[PDB]
């Protein structure tokens, strides 16, 4: 489509909202132009979701318990608050992690203090404080507590962090306030904000006055890397084979050793920039540590990432960087003989969270594949700045796009495959358009680094070509 | 690596050597992980008797629940009703918590909307919210009918839901016909089956409270059905089968297997079938009301018996042969149709299948969970088969209803080993499967790392799981099976002893050491 | 010993030590057994390439065939028939071994009889069995129809059938009108299904052949269906149902649905339902006759064709997506009946389940054996799914069948590595699920042993079995499922991609060493 | 009932036969008097069976391939014929037995020529020749090979003799012709003559002059006990902790060796009669090895042939066998405390084969169970000489009973419970009628022992007072 074409099915999808909505919306839709640097030129994003529109979104909770604190494996991490919000989201992210669940890990568990009218009504601290007592009895081998906060612990009045300095202190136990209550902020995005903020002010700091870490100049940590399917395990290889060390993994199989580890290391090689940036900038303001971005989604990515990585370091990594990729190179080769001429020119559809719709895209095309639309839930407009640039001419863009909206422009556009989530799957396989799930990988995965784009160009080759979306329509309609 | 003729996923990439030695080094340099020893020495504490005493003893931390929260209930009765979209006044994350929830269980799309209350609401309120929300859904969606619920912030600052949708129809936000019933639904009272209950006493009032001047008991000469929290799809259609084979005319009153079993042909469907309004605004015409799920109906059945004035019979859910027998008795008696000849057989085809499987199932010994009702007609059936419900736990049942089977288990011979748990959680039942071991689970997707723990100790400790109930996340299409009537019998019969007679062969497939008893027939 | 509180049978009570040293005494005091080391070695070169070209060479030899003989097929169709009673002329340890193997597989009474010849028959015939077994039948059983079959004994000695029963006839040992159809049904010829479509060519002449004259094709308005041998209680029940709901006037022709399941009410029924004598008398004034698994039903078909005139149209087996569409696309051109809107949202829900489960079911390699139209169906449908078959089997296969199933591969990419075998036994399959490793066979109970072959060679080398076929009976109330239509097809699917997932689950069960993989979610 | 009311129940179904049939089942149906030992004068049997009235007997190849032959472990037996009988016979019977099934032992497995028609026309001693050269390429472990006539084999005029005498002799292999056709003969008791008579002739012998075994004074052989769910290992046992040794079992867990060494023991204990007297009466002829008949169902028979079989050694023997009653002692009667008191006065009715119609009786008595109706398939007049005294007076006796006389006189007595075979299950189950499998054991046992005994009271406990009984009539009727 022309750029005109797709700025009047922007405006045609608008019409059904009252005009308030509209007018909002229209700020969230745009034609991708790869020229502009400043996105906010363009759209605008980080914004509260207009009310009544089946926003894809989630919560502040979900953003800090489901997304960064949850992987944490040796932790226990308690859904404070009622019974709702640790339940639906027990073992719903392919966080993956080596461990004795129940015993030294408890990733998979529902930790919860189940809150009845009674604490409402009379403060839940007294409740907490006892919790942490059980916890203690019944796990004892938990190297640390969390306290995720649900809705009402803010709205009560409840001082969580009063019980944590208490408890903590009359257990020597780290335990860390969260207030990430789902009414703040306007989306997961918050809840990485007030995440990180709590690290900072209560785990990472812990070893500042330790010297007995003997470090080398190949000390590196992967932030960002939350081990969807095994995501960071399949990037933590590549990484060690080119002669680096992997201090630490925030957050998936992470440890709270290796996150206390991490001011030790010279360079942190940050992945999800949406989630950790924070921390980032924190480490790099206090012990003067470098942040640089990298992809390894797709091997055209990932050899870049690898190169531009090995610059800083020295010589010696540089070797052993080109042997890494002469030793990976006839394998996605193979990948790309067998799956590229399958999916070649296939146009598809993203909407995913706060990274992957941009950073996913080359892992396409590196299958000869077109990503014709892009969007996020809860991205800012610097994640938007990184993206313009990465998307073709015309394209489409969306922000916090509603139900109707992507129905529609799917309707339009017509892809071959769309990448999306769980709450979005089903509505397009009935349809008739492959659909691939591009938050839990639809229980595949990994798809980081040269093992990962062997499962991944596996993965949109069956769905994209199975032979179940030519039956669709019966044969006497 | 990969060989690109046989790629390899997590499992089992990640046992390649180079994977297991990077894995390792991991561990040894950075986690300052407890040595393997200790974590065995507290594996093994965890699974005794005096680890079960702490257990039992606990009073502020609940570990694994079996329960979840009010407006998912509500959302699903909702989804009940034609052309009607359910909408969660507060906070937003919890929609599409509760669309996750159940897209993962019947693999479908789940329709639903919140209004999106942010901080600013919180300060407030969420008034502003509710008006354009409703206008923005009503515009957008196009729905004929908006049932509204809550999530705990609305709750907890106190929004007054009848104000703020009275106002948005006052000030033009909506038209002031277009039908909003609404219901409190918080999330720290009772459970999700609370949720539904709320929603529907909330729906049938909308039509009814004010228009029953008209009404005549018995006049529209059909029975009223309210299913209750259901997401078995046979378990709609067995109980519209067994009435339409008696000639019975009906109103299910909440009815979403539509739009939870949509095809695919080429079209998305947001809203498919469902209880009409006018079938609500009818329904105290009718000559009765059934509750399928009484023990989570108690505001539904004061609303209909103290305002409709329909003399709600005392029926058990309809699972196993009795409770089944007496609800067909029941219903024509109301109705005046007799039990016809199909019934009769298909009774007799179970009874059968009892004869024909009974030395199998008995003294076979389960551990299980569920909500109040599904859990209490599971051990009526088990009783009935002979076998020995022996851990029965329901995190959300009350003592009135855990009075109610113990009496139904103090009626059987093999109840005698049986102690009903209410408010305890699947951490709870981990111990008692340890301690007491039963030598089946039947339960939701969650009990799979019960019998991973159990199997941890030793292949003779592990109780492998039976998966009835909800949700079930790691099975496809389950949610289509039956578990009501004499057809639910048969399926969770079949489902018993095949279960029974697979993991004898699994125990007896070792060659020249317990294939003596690996038995072609069986 | 025995604990009387916690009874062992034999399985574990063997496993005690004072059973494990007495066996230990007696193997090595008396049985003279191969060492241990040499067990091993022999067993694994039972699973080498080497032994396979060895077992691919026999010409004599064959061990574990996947067949029965014809009068079992002939039973089991003349069981279809109102108050008919199978009658097989000859041995009568055949129809203690018929019944029996019947009765285990349906769990139900099989009612047949023999007229016992013994050895004086091999020098003067049977002649005295049919004259008395007809009139001892007839007065002790009652039926209204008397089915008449063979066994081996009396086809190599030629007993002349119609002769002996013209002499029973003439000499009053029942009564000239009493119906008493015949088939010769030679054990050493084909296998089960020629005796079902031997019987049925039979009984179809019986009542046709001479009273054609006025017959006219179409004038009841019905089409003939035919299932051949079917011992699937649902299949049965998929085709009248969805007839029915087209509105399509049929006659099954052949139908022992009722007599497999009467209820267990107090009193056994020898006879229920049934295809009945008028319905077979009139069956040529159909619009035409269908025939469900045409490559066991080529005799019936000939004789519909040549003399009732039918064009009996070139159908597949209605199992799977495409060959179900087609039988009802071609019963609505016959009938003028179109496809209602409730099959249209069936085949839409069966699509969706397809795209449900898809990913799961991809690339899974299968071995596959049974009789001929069920094998071709399972592999269609496989190949629909984006399923592999790799090893298919059909003992009792023939030439140009496996040229058809070849055309069928080769049309889809997910054939390429599948390989069609004829006169081949489950002795053949075991090489080849070891030579050519699939992920699962699916077979009858036969194969359990299998898959406890592979098992012992190591856990990395199990071929589970998912049980679709006949017999099962090492496991209960199969036989009620469905393998045809749309219905068939969801049942199958969800039990394939169920089956992955169940492995799956028990491959990723490990603590902190495969359970990373151990997901809620799938 | 009283004998009256008996004769006149027998008269009254007798009824409904043409003449020539009322006049035989006549001589096949009696009321019990203990007192007869000349069975002969009120019931006839091992007869012919009426043409058309649905005999439960089977044929001689099931007496000989499925009884005796098939259950010896480290043999290969051919079903020699077409595909039927081998296929149907294939591992229905729990003749049970410790081996590696296709390696060293292959009792489930069904070997068969599977004769087609140019077989019948032209003969299968070419296609049988062939066929022992395969199984002993595939089965190079195999001890031996047996060949099972089917129907078609004497009917065409095969000469199996030959062939196994030539390839025999060829391959220093044992190759066992048994012409056991099912044609001859009346039932399964040919089969067990001519089973008999192929031992005798082709195996027994082989160790005659061969006196390499070492004796002792205490060797006996178990003859008669197919193990069925591990019967005759319970047994054993027994033996065993008395003092004796047991060099062969005849035939369940049997292996080639132990039966020719069955001609080196001191005493032949047989079990099973009707199937095997014919090579206990050869034995003792030949080799001067007495025998003698025992019952091990139930305590009261088990522990009163323990003392008969002590009582023919030394006073050794008697003082273990006093010792093993003495260790018994408390676990059998805490069966009959736990089991009698819910059996006590319940009425059964049997049919079975040729031997457990009268073993089994003991067995019920010591749970106060009371015998009503028993009978054979198959037995001789014998057989039912050992019967008179077992059975109470005027009890039903049945020979050969018809599916139509069984029916009638279950529903004219009424039994609590049904001993009987897999054809006659699933019949009196829909009358509601408990139902107990005799042959199979309903996939449950030991039954002989004192072991055994513990599991056949539990399960006539589970059925007879199975809740679903209760349950057969709709509460609307
Ligand atoms: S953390 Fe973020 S929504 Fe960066 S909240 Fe979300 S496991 Fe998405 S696009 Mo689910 S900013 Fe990670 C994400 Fe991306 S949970 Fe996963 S897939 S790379
Ligand atoms: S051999 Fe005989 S029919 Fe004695 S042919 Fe039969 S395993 Fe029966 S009453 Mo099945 S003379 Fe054995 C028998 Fe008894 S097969 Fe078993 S139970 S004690
Ligand atoms: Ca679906
Ligand atoms: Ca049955
Ligand atoms: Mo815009
Ligand atoms: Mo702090
Ligand atoms: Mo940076
Ligand atoms: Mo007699
Ligand atoms: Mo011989
Ligand atoms: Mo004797
Ligand atoms: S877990
Ligand atoms: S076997």
């Amino acid at each position: 489509m022309s750029r005109e074409e797709v700025e009047s099915l922007i405006q045609e999808v608008l019409e059904v909202y009252p005009e308030k909505a509209r007018k909002d919306r229209n700020k969230h839709l745009a034609v991708n132009d790869p020229a502009v640097t400043q996105s906010k030129k363009c759209i605008i994003s980080n914004k509260k979701s207009q009310p009544g529109l089946m926003t894809i979104r989630g919560c502040a909770y979900a953003g800090s318990k489901g997304v960064v604190w949850g992987p944490i494996k040796d932790m226990i991490h308690i859904s404070h608050g009622p019974v709702g919000c640790g339940q639906y989201s027990r073992a719903g992210r392919r966080n993956y992690y080596i461990g004795t669940t129940g015993v030294n890990a408890f990733v998979t568990m529902n930790f919860t203090s189940d809150f009845q009218e009674k604490d409402i009504v009379f403060g839940g601290d007294k409740k907490l404080a006892k919790l942490i007592d059980e916890v203690e009895t019944l796990f004892p081998l938990n190297k640390g507590i969390s306290v995720q906060s649900e809705c009402p612990i803010g709205l009560i009045g409840d001082d969580i962090e009063s019980v944590s300095k208490v408890k903590g202190a009359e257990l020597s136990k780290t335990i860390v306030p969260v207030r990430c209550e789902g009414f703040r902020g306007v989306s997961q995005s918050l809840g990485h904000h007030i995440a990180n903020d709590a690290v900072r002010d209560w785990v990472l700091g812990k070893r500042d006055e330790d010297t007995t870490f003997a470090s080398t100049p190949y000390d590196v940590a992967i932030i960002g890397d939350y081990n969807i399917g095994g995501d960071a395990w399949s990037s933590r290889i590549l990484l060690e084979e080119m002669g680096l060390r992997c201090v630490a993994q925030w957050s998936g199989d992470g440890s709270i050793s290796e996150i206390e580890l991490t001011p030790k290391v010279k360079l942190n090689l940050v992945h999800c920039y949406r989630s950790m940036n924070y921390i980032s900038r924190h480490m790099e303001e206090k012990y003067g540590i470098p942040w640089m971005e990298y992809n390894f989604f797709g091997p055209t990515k990932t050899i870049e990432s690898l190169r531009a990585i090995a610059a800083k370091f020295d010589e010696s990594i540089q070797k052993k960087c080109e042997e890494v990729i002469a030793k990976y190179k006839p394998e996605w080769e193979a990948v790309v003989a067998k799956y590229r001429p399958r999916l070649e020119g296939k146009r598809v559809m993203l909407y995913i969270g706060g990274l992957r719709p941009r950073h996913v895209i080359g892992a396409y095309e590196d299958l000869g594949m077109e990503v014709v639309g892009t969007g996020y839930e809860f991205a800012h407009n610097d994640d938007y700045d990184r993206t313009m640039k990465e998307m073709g001419d015309s394209t489409l863009l969306y922000d916090d796009v509603t139900g109707y909206e992507f129905e529609e422009f799917v309707k339009r556009i017509k892809p071959d495959l769309i990448g999306s989530g769980i709450k979005e799957k089903f509505i397009f396989q009935k349809m008739g358009i492959p659909f691939r799930e591009m938050h839990s990988w639809d229980y595949s995965g990994p798809y980081h680094g040269f093992d990962g784009f062997a499962i991944f160009a596996r993965d949109m080759d069956m769905t994209l070509n199975n032979p179940c979306w030519k039956k669709l329509q019966a044969p006497w309609e | 690596s990969q060989q690109v003729d046989k790629i390899k996923a997590s499992y089992p990439l990640f046992l390649d050597q180079d994977y297991k030695d990077m894995l390792a080094k991991k561990r040894d340099g950075f986690e300052e992980k407890y040595p393997q020893d200790k974590i065995d020495e507290v594996f093994q504490w965890t699974t005794t008797k005096e680890y079960q005493e702490l257990n039992f003893q606990r009073e502020a931390l609940t570990v694994n629940p079996a329960k979840a929260c009010q407006p998912l209930g509500a959302v699903l009765c909702a989804l009940g009703f034609e052309k009607t979209m359910p909408y969660v006044h507060g906070s937003q994350g919890c929609v599409a918590y509760f669309r996750s929830y159940f897209n993962r269980h019947f693999r479908e799309p789940v329709s639903c909307v919140s209004d999106s209350m942010t901080e600013d609401a919180a300060v407030f309120g969420g008034q502003q919210n509710m008006k354009d929300g409703l206008q923005n859904c009503k515009a957008t969606y196009k729905p004929d009918m908006i049932a509204v619920s809550t999530t705990c912030m609305a709750e907890v600052i106190g929004d007054d839901l009848n104000a703020f949708i009275n106002n948005s129809k006052k000030e033009g936000f909506i038209p002031d016909e277009f039908p909003v019933p609404f219901a409190h639904t918080p999330s720290f009272v009772g459970s999700h089956v609370t949720g539904w209950d709320n929603m529907f006493e909330g729906i049938a009032r909308y039509f009814t409270l004010k228009s029953m001047d008209d009404k005549v008991v018995g006049s529209n000469k059909k029975i009223n059905i309210v299913p209750g929290f259901e997401t078995y799809l046979g378990n709609f259609r067995v109980i519209k089968r067994m009435l339409s084979e008696m000639g019975v005319g009906y109103s299910l009153l909440s009815d979403p297997e539509e739009v939870l079993d949509t095809p695919a042909d080429g079209q998305f469907r947001m809203y498919a079938g469902g209880t009409t309004q006018e079938e609500m605004k009818d329904a105290p015409n009718a000559l009765n009301t059934v509750l399928l799920q009484p023990w989570h109906l108690e505001k539904t059945k004061k609303f209909v018996e103290g305002t409709w004035k329909h003399e709600v019979p005392k029926l058990n859910i309809p699972m196993g042969l009795d409770w089944t027998d007496e609800f067909l008795m029941k219903v024509s008696e109301i109705s005046g149709q007799p039990i016809p000849a199909s019934l009769t057989k298909e009774r007799g085809r179970l009874v059968d299948m009892m004869t024909d499987s009974h030395t199998w199932l008995h003294g076979k010994r389960f551990a299980l969970w569920g909500d109040p009702d599904f859990v209490m007609g599971l051990v009526k059936f088990l009783l009935e088969l002979g076998c020995e419900p022996v851990h029965i736990l329901c995190h959300n049942g009350n003592k009135r209803w855990k009075k109610a089977v113990d009496a139904i288990l103090a009626a059987s011979p093999y109840g005698k080993n049986a102690t009903v748990y209410i408010g305890k959680d699947l951490w709870h039942l981990r111990s008692l499967v340890f301690t007491d071991k039963p030598d089946f689970m039947i339960g939701n997707s969650y009990g799979k790392f019960i019998q991973r723990d159990t199997l941890h100790k030793g292949k003779e400790f592990e109780v492998p799981l039976i998966r009835i109930g909800f949700p079930i996340f790691d099975r496809h299409h389950l949610h289509r099976s039956t578990t009501l009537g004499y057809e639910g019998a048969m399926q969770i019969l079949t489902t018993l002893v095949n279960s029974i007679l697979e993991r004898l062969d699994e125990e007896t497939r070792g060659m020249q050491a317990t294939d003596y008893n690996h038995d072609l027939v069986r």
